[PDB]
DNA sequence: TCTTATAAATAGTT
DNA sequence: AACTATTTATAAGA
């Protein structure tokens, strides 16, 4: 962009709006990329601020989601204050 | 466990 | 990068296994800044190749499975075929 | 809502 | 597993 933005919360409605927008495109964009890259089944499930439901699945939406309930393994499991904390590791 | 119980319960039943 | 890739599988596993790590590092990242910039709540569960589960949530994987299975309104749902024909709708 | 200057992600090398 | 040159994404303008 034309400026360096802080991860912080958008005031402006509109420009959250509009920033949602172009970057769930964008978000959904990388995921294609993933799951066509490396033959991997995604799915995505994002409510925005008014609890309006957006979802994404590579292929099938209700497949992954019940392969999700069978899994009983032990796996990566990752929040925002992971990412957070991973990026404070490594600025550079 | 028991949310992975309510999520396949609900898939089903579509 | 050094070159522009053809969004197609990888069939070199190394390849495949390290552009994996670090585009799923990279989408987490692009999913934790929408979660914060437009404060929405996202989950995100990919099987691999070799069918393990890696997951992410904004903040609480439970919370948003559940808030979805309530859900109960026609809403947006995209797929890779969406994308795909979204891009045609772009391009340059 | 487009366009583009600049920031951010990443493919290939080493 | 580093590094960086290049590609991609995107903030701010208009």
């Amino acid at each position: 962009g034309r400026k360096k933005i802080q991860i912080q919360r958008i005031t402006d409605e509109r420009n959250r709006q509009v920033t949602f927008t172009k970057r769930k495109f964008g978000l959904m964009k990388k995921a294609y990329e993933l799951s066509v890259l490396c033959d991997c089944e995604i799915a995505l499930i994002i409510f925005n601020h008014s609890n309006k439901l957006f979802q994404y699945a590579s292929t099938d939406m209700d497949k992954v989601l019940l392969k999700y309930t069978e899994y009983n393994e032990p796996h990566e499991s990752r929040t925002n204050a992971d990412i957070i904390e991973t990026l404070r590791k490594k600025g550079f | 466990g028991v949310v992975k119980q309510k999520l396949a319960e609900v898939i089903l039943k579509k």
